[PDB]
């Protein structure tokens, strides 16, 4: 029975390692970077083969684990079920590429395994959109007929120096994503719109603040308060 | 005298112990008439 | 075997009309959501329209919001796409795409370069 | 593609040359296999608690 | 009663060491100097069972410098009818309140033991919050059983208190310790709730040892101090007297903890209101959700002990306050066990899943 | 044109294949096993529950000796359990926490894992230092690793998301054979007892039988409506069962080259994640997304029992070599042994 005693001691030693490893797992907020094609998601990681990429950063003494999928084919219906317990999914949209991004957001929103996983929305390439609207070479009406009767909502807070034309266009694109967000997900998950650039340093702060809302709502749900 | 809300149970218990004849027969009330001081 | 055979299309004068049919076989057409995709030469696939299982939910893309009509026949296992007021910009090869899973609201990998549940579409040319 | 479609044609040719037997004869072998090994299936026939290590 | 009056008479004799009313001894109470034209107030004595100590005694000394004279006998008389005017009604009210307290404590014990069994049976529900909830339920049951024992085997048994044994003293000490443990575990739960949503919401893996020390170990100090002072200063029969002010040593920290819990509840309600407002919710729906959250959080944090800490002097108002306070206090365990165990979504889902087999 | 002629020619071959398959269908499995006795109402109870895994479980593999088993979780750890005494034997940290598959060598000296990193890592359990360390990292796959199975201590067959299957030789790190022909991502693979051939399930609702030594696809089986998520060879090695997202399970025969019997129910809407057979092959255990495991009578398609003990979806399950017990892995981070 000496071997059995050694087995219990060996199992006991493993449990101590598991206990220490348990603290680290709950101390890191895992995030999935799911930016679409030509959306600038590579620039976000750079400014802070291999089938996956890992990037670890700390904001206000909170560990974050961001994951970017590369070397994986365009069939996302199979490997996206693994990211069903992440803190949030970072969705980068380049603002008909826009139509494709809306049909990937809608199927992420309505997925059975992703109905509790909140999604952080980043409206990238804001500077590029500003000059395109002013130039007038490309018309949003042709690609989106609903832009003719769309009006700027009263909750908008345009930045100084912004013409009303670009402000209406950028909020129209954001409202299209909100239509899908406010059509399903009855309190299980929320979408956070953000107007971001490819060089701004506040992106890491936005993600940190966004994760604060997600965990706060989750804690309230356990107590049946929200 | 402790009058806090946490004292309610103890106050009720003491009132029952003092003002009641051990949850038995009720004695006539003490006279408070003219002849009494 | 999941097979989707398309029909219709061809050379049509500008401003004309076309009707595409998508024959469905090897699966229960009643409980699957169908999508329309097209691929013009020199560019990748693009989404056109979709129809729900019962047809209650109907949505089109921006370009054909007021011109194209989507309809399905569950009894005959066929899918129709009524095209009206054509323009030369609409020339492309149109394929009918089936949703990957039944009874599923989401529909992934519809516009992927390689899709198992997609048939051989019919070339549509709009020119004078 | 021309090359991609051609390879599918050759692959289908090999599958059309294999020899197939009748379903009734083929399905009988599966029935016979289960009958012979029925007594050797702990999940099928309950195992005694003493014999079972997972007791 | 009679013996206590003789001591008061002896104490009054040892005292005293326009026209005014001289200090005298009527036979029940001893009065100090009284000027003309005033109505002196003091608490009624407890010599007689029918006398209510909480009531007052009135006596008028006229401008002429003489005491009030009863018209029947023209003799110095004090208005002692006010002490016992409402005694039988108060006794009936106390009987009803005692029956309600017993029923509520029994129901709370039953519901809380069922909740504890359900929580310990399923480990899938197990979490950091669940351990604190289980400790809550354990101390609730331990306090309610002790309260029932004290109310049943001690209050109606006058022979035991007359004998004055040490066993009842230890029982009272344990009762106070359990009461303090429950009211401090209330503060522990409130602190954990505040720490989850209000402040430090990121990956909050809190060490529970401090919670165990505060809920279980900390109350032992004020109870021991109060016991020492009672055994040194105010030693009496069975230590059941509430007239002494030494009970505040245990009660004051409890009230402070409950006030801190009320502040935490206010902060949590404000946070929830802000979160609801950030999503553009309807005003009526937001108000309903806030009201529901406050109503379900009141029993857990012991808010009922702070919102209504006053006893109205009016007969009807005081009556309503009594039958509200007793119903709230003696049924709080049942409410907590219904809200946080029976009404929990995860617990109900697990119960329904297990009901299949 | 040439492209159109090939497509027209391909239809003739498919029609000929359907003609050959129809001719062999003289009597389906339903009438053959109609007169057999019913399997009866079977019962299993959770004997043990392996706890200790932080995150959801994705794959498990029973050992040859049917006592030591490995489990792969998404927290980045490989744990080898002792199912007889519930004690943990090894806890192997993983470089990548996104693994999706694991395997146990027949000799028991090595274990393998893989996932989104597109790398299959082999760990040596019999190191002279006692600690378990990696031995060989297999690279070359352009997609996520979905399944891996061992031939011997120096050969392993792996499937990836790039619609290809590969055969690897250890101590060199170079794949010797590559299997191509699938159009969808390969989700699972199962080895025949004879080891000469193996079958794999992909996302194109088709199953292909491969020759390990030759590297060519022998037969292709169709009939499923959605992606195939699981596969398992029959104990005799002449058949296999497939689980798909269409809430139906089907049994395919190598000699018949067509589907024999389909297992479906009106109340079942969710797909099937894992498929395994019993020792005798009479019973068929398949996991479901509705947090339950259903045992199917392969000969009669009638339901035999339901395993309802998991709070989350069942992602993996398996039966020991001797068939003494069945262990099911679920996303609730708990592994339960049913017997």
């Amino acid at each position: 029975r000496n071997e059995e005693k050694a087995q219990r001691e060996a199992n006991k030693k493993i449990e101590k390692q598991l206990q220490k490893d348990k603290q680290v797992y709950r101390a890191t907020h895992r995030l999935l970077l799911l930016g679409a094609g030509e959306s600038g998601k590579n620039t976000i990681v750079k400014q802070m083969t291999s089938g996956i990429f890992e990037t670890k950063f700390q904001v206000d003494k909170v560990n974050f684990h961001m994951f970017d999928v590369g070397a994986q084919r365009d069939e996302r219906r199979k490997w996206i079920q693994c990211f069903n317990d992440v803190t949030a999914i970072i969705f980068v949209v380049a603002s008909n590429r826009l139509q494709a991004a809306l049909k990937l957001f809608d199927s992420i929103w309505n997925n059975k395994w992703l109905r509790d996983t909140s999604v952080i929305l980043f409206l990238n390439k804001q500077d590029l959109l500003a000059e395109k609207v002013l130039a007038g070479k490309s018309k949003i009406e042709d690609y989106f007929p609903e832009f003719a009767r769309y009006t700027t909502p009263e909750d908008a807070t345009p930045e100084p120096g912004e013409d009303p034309r670009v402000t209406r266009a950028k909020y129209f694109i954001r409202d299209e994503f909100l239509r899908i967000s406010t059509a399903s997900g009855d309190g299980r998950h929320y979408c956070y719109p953000h107007f971001t650039c490819s060089v701004d340093t506040e992106n890491i702060r936005r993600v940190f603040n966004d994760c604060r809302d997600i965990i706060q709502r989750m804690h309230l749900r356990q107590y049946e308060l929200l | 005298k402790c009058n806090t809300a946490t004292c309610a149970t103890q106050r009720l218990a003491e009132f029952l112990r003092h003002s009641s004849n051990n949850f038995g027969p009720i004695l006539p009330p003490t006279n408070v008439g003219s002849n009494t001081p | 075997q999941v097979q989707l055979q398309e029909s219709g299309g061809g050379l049509v004068q500008p401003g004309g009309s076309l009707r595409l049919s998508c024959a469905a076989s090897g699966f229960t057409f009643s409980n699957y959501k169908m999508n329309w995709v097209r691929q013009a030469p020199g560019k990748g696939l693009e989404w056109v329209s979709d129809i729900s299982q019962s047809g209650a939910s109907i949505s089109y893309t921006g370009s054909v919001k007021g011109r194209f009509t989507i309809s399905r026949d569950n009894a005959k296992n066929t899918l129709y796409l009524q095209m009206n007021s054509l323009k030369p910009e609409d020339t492309a090869v149109y394929y009918c795409a089936r949703c990957p899973a039944p009874f599923t609201r989401d529909c992934f990998d519809v516009t992927s370069t390689t899709y198992a549940y997609r048939g051989q579409g019919t070339q549509v040319t709009v020119s004078s | 593609s021309i090359a991609q479609a051609r390879k599918l044609v050759e692959q289908l040719k090999m599958e059309a040359n294999i020899d197939r037997i009748k379903v009734s004869k083929a399905a009988a072998d599966l029935m016979a296999y289960c009958e012979a090994h029925a007594k050797e299936d702990p999940l099928l026939t309950p195992v005694p608690a003493s014999e079972n290590p997972f007791r | 009663g009679r013996k206590k009056m003789m001591d008061a008479q002896y104490k009054c004799y040892d005292r005293m060491q326009g026209p005014y009313c001289n200090r005298t001894w009527d036979g029940w109470l001893c009065w100090d100097d009284t000027p003309a034209g005033v109505l002196s107030y003091q608490f009624c004595p407890d010599y007689f069972p029918d006398f209510d100590p909480s009531e007052k005694v009135t006596k008028y000394c006229d401008e002429k410098g003489v005491w009030f004279k009863h018209p029947e006998n023209n003799r110095t008389w004090s208005n002692y009818t006010m002490c016992n005017a409402f005694t039988p009604e108060k006794l009936k009210n106390a009987y009803v309140l005692y029956y309600l307290a017993i029923v509520g404590h029994s129901l709370s014990i039953f519901t809380l033991v069922i909740s504890l069994g359900i929580f310990v049976f399923f480990r899938s529900l197990g979490c950091q919050r669940v351990t604190l909830h289980k400790n809550m339920f354990l101390t609730y049951i331990l306090n309610s059983m002790i309260i029932i024992i004290h109310l049943v085997e001690v209050v109606p048994n006058g022979e035991l208190v007359r004998r004055d044994p040490v066993s009842c003293k230890i029982l009272h000490f344990f009762h106070q310790y359990m009461m303090a443990c429950n009211y401090f575990w209330m503060l522990c739960e409130g602190i954990y709730l505040h720490t989850l949503i209000v402040v430090a919401v990121f990956t909050e893996k809190q060490r529970l040892r401090w919670y165990y020390l505060l809920g279980w170990g900390f109350p032992l100090v004020p109870t021991t101090i109060h016991a020492i002072t009672r055994a040194v200063y105010f030693n009496d029969n069975c230590w059941l007297s509430v007239e002494t002010h030494l009970l505040y040593i245990i009660h004051g920290p409890v009230m402070a903890a409950l006030v801190v819990n009320f502040f935490f509840l206010l902060n949590i309600v404000r946070v929830l209101v802000t979160k609801m407002r950030e999503t553009h919710e309807a005003e009526s729906h937001m108000y309903l959700k806030a009201v529901k959250a406050t109503m379900i959080l009141v029993p857990l944090l012991g808010i009922q002990f702070v919102v209504f800490p006053w006893r109205p002097s009016n007969k009807m108002l005081g009556k309503i306050y009594d039958y509200v306070m007793h119903s709230l206090i003696h049924f709080q365990g049942f409410f907590v066990a219904t809200i946080y165990c029976f009404c929990n979504n995860e617990v109900q889902t697990t119960v329904k899943r297990q009901w299949a087999q | 044109s040439e492209l159109d002629q090939l497509r027209q020619e391909a239809e003739q071959l498919k029609n000929q294949i359907r003609d050959a398959r129809k001719a062999c269908a003289d009597a389906t499995l339903s009438q053959i096993t109609n007169n057999i006795d019913p399997v009866g109402r079977i019962q299993m109870r959770t004997r043990r529950t392996l706890r200790g895994h932080l995150a959801k479980i994705y794959a498990m593999h029973w050992g040859t000796d049917s006592r030591l088993l490995v489990s792969a979780s998404q927290d980045g750890k490989l744990i080898i359990w002792d199912s007889y005494t519930t004690n943990k034997v090894h806890a192997i940290p993983l470089r990548s926490s996104w693994v999706m598959t694991c395997a146990y060598a027949p000799s028991g000296n090595y274990v393998a894992c893989g996932g989104l990193d597109n790398i299959c890592s082999i760990y040596n359990l019999k190191t002279r230092e006692g600690n378990v360390r990696v031995s060989r990292e297999l690279a070359g796959h352009t997609g996520y690793l979905s399944c891996c199975r061992f031939l011997d201590d120096n050969q392993i067959v792996t499937s990836s998301g790039d619609t290809t299957c590969a055969l690897w030789d250890i101590e060199t790190g170079q794949q010797t054979t590559t299997f191509t022909g699938h159009t969808g991502d390969v989700m699972s693979l199962s080895l025949a007892p004879d080891t000469r051939l193996f079958v794999s399930g992909a996302c194109d609702a088709s199953a292909k039988l491969w020759d390990v030594r030759e590297g060519m696809c022998r037969q292709t089986f169709t009939g499923h409506e959605s992606d195939i998520n699981a596969i398992c060879f029959f104990p005799n090695g002449n058949a296999f069962a497939t689980g798909s997202d269409d809430a139906t399970c089907r049994l395919f025969d190598l000699r018949a080259d067509q589907e024999l019997m389909t297992y479906s129910h009106d109340n079942i809407i969710c797909g099937i994640t894992s498929v395994s057979f019993s020792k005798s092959g009479r019973l068929l255990l398949a996991g479901y997304d509705d947090f339950n495991c259903n045992v199917w009578d392969a000969l009669k398609a009638d339901r035999a029992g339901v395993l309802a003990g998991h709070d989350n979806r069942v992602s993996c399950l398996g039966v020991t070599d001797d068939g003494m017990a069945v262990a099911t892995g679920s996303w609730d981070s708990f592994l339960k042994i049913w017997n």
